[PDB]
């Protein structure tokens, strides 16, 4: 689940570590 | 306040505490063998194992390691397998594992973690919170859902539930039902609550129903820090890049990318044009809840970055054309995409996720009336083979009233102003 056009999401971003 | 040592741990109060202030003081290098001299001597303490998993998380902090980060996770995991471990101290050492777990994108590990800390503090309101919030970051609406819904049942005044509980609801396209979760749920002020996120999509609720208060609320989520103004409310943010709705080609300095595209519109037109005809599945309906009504669909060539291989076989020299600008098929926060849209359509105001990014449209197919684009407080038209640009982190709003098909190409850049080590380091969107 992206967020292309909104911020539909919870998150926008996903990171992994440092 | 919080009590965390157990009977034995109290005997060895001293040596705990020394090893502890080591590690206050910044020296966690010898603030590591002191807490895992302690865990050698007395292996069965929980206050040893709960320091050495701090100072194996400070490290992994200086250091900047997942590995030892990774270490970290499983020491504060052997805190609550040792016996007659203080409350506060397991629910203290399980919270920051998920933290952590969290951070390394381990969401399916975290998750375990906090349905582990709900069944052993079932009572504990927060932590079926945190849970919740656990569903959400995996993208588990449906199970986050419930756990709200449980919290509210037990709990109808907790405002962290409620402006989550909001938020699911209208990612459901529940409008009406929302609004008054979220609005109870900031008015809460409980902590959690004063969120961006929930100033964001309690306007946008509020401006679907036609409730003018819409505004008022983001005139206070400005006030409150989350938007850089009323009209611009992204909140993934470079602060301090240029704010304007609509940009001229020389603004943003990529007039290289404009000539291509204006000079070179007609073979984008064309297969675009063909894949409609010929694949038109390639093109995706929009699916982020942003249209009131009407037609929309996207075919894209780019994202995050990263070129869709299969998408560019459709669209080959386009693709080609357009490996030449890495302002665009570099930003990892904006896309490449054809968009369609058909009569009888209109887009919700709405908002971009960054500020970023900028985005041009180019014109392929524009009837001669019926389709306009307004951004912020100025409404625009396309134009065939010409680029508009604008700050889709600002406000817009999109009608289709023609009586045939619309198509652009929008291709996304990095705001000018963002430095190439900026380009380089911000996480995708
Ligand atoms: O593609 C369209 O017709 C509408 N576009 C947008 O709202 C956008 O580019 O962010
Ligand atoms: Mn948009």
């Amino acid at each position: 689940g992206k967020c292309k056009d909104g911020l539909g999401e919870y998150t926008c971003t996903s990171l992994e570590g440092f | 306040k919080p009590k965390l040592l157990n009977k034995f741990d109290k005997t060895i109060k001293a040596e705990l505490d020394a090893a502890e202030k080591l590690r206050k003081r910044g020296k966690i290098e010898e603030a590591v063998n002191a807490f895992k001299e302690l865990v050698r001597k007395y292996p069965q303490s929980p206050r040893a194992r709960y320091g050495k998993a701090q100072c194996e998380d400070d490290l992994a902090e200086k250091r900047r390691s997942n590995e030892v980060l990774r270490g970290a996770i499983e020491t504060y995991q052997e805190v609550a397998s040792l016996p007659d471990v203080p409350a506060d101290l397991l629910k203290l050492s399980l919270k920051r594992r998920s933290d952590r777990q969290q951070f390394l994108g381990h969401m399916r590990g975290s998750l375990l973690t906090l349905q582990r800390l709900v069944q052993l503090f079932p009572n504990d309101t927060s932590l079926k919170n945190d849970l919740g919030v656990g569903y959400l970051l995996i993208g588990d609406n449906d199970n986050a859902k419930k756990v709200y819904e449980e919290v509210l049942s037990v709990t109808p005044n907790d405002g962290f539930a409620k402006v989550h509980y909001g938020f699911i609801l209208k990612a459901q396209n529940k409008i009406a039902e929302s609004i008054p979760y979220l609005k109870e749920g900031i008015e809460s002020g409980d902590p959690g609550t004063d969120d961006g996120r929930f100033y964001f999509h309690l306007g946008d609720a509020m401006q679907r129903v036609g409730n003018k208060e819409a505004y008022k609320w983001y005139e206070l989520g400005h006030k409150r820090g989350h938007f850089a103004s009323v009209w611009q409310r992204s909140l993934y943010n470079v602060n301090g890049l240029k704010a304007q709705p609509w940009w001229t080609p020389k603004e943003t300095g990529y007039t290289e990318l404009v000539k291509s595209l204006e000079r070179n519109w007609k073979l984008i037109r064309d297969e675009g044009l063909a894949v409609m005809d010929k694949a038109k599945g390639l093109f995706l309906p929009e699916d982020e809840n942003l249209r009131e009504k009407g037609d929309w669909s996207q075919f894209t060539l780019w994202q995050q970055g990263r070129r869709n291989e299969n998408a560019c076989k459709g669209a080959p020299k386009t693709c080609t054309l357009l490996e030449k600008f890495p302002e665009t098929t570099g930003c990892r926060r904006g896309q490449i995409k054809y968009s369609i849209m058909h009569p009888g359509t209109h887009v919700w105001p709405h908002t971009g996720p960054t500020n970023c990014r900028l985005r041009m449209h180019l014109g392929l197919v524009i009837p001669k009336e019926g389709c306009k684009i307004r951004c912020a407080n100025e409404t625009k038209t396309w134009e065939e083979g010409k680029v508009l640009i604008f700050d889709d982190s600002f406000e817009h709003e999109v009608w289709q009233d023609a009586s045939s098909f619309r198509l652009i190409f929008i291709v996304d850049v990095w705001h000018p102003e963002l430095t190439p080590q900026q380009r380089r380091s911000l996480p995708a969107i």
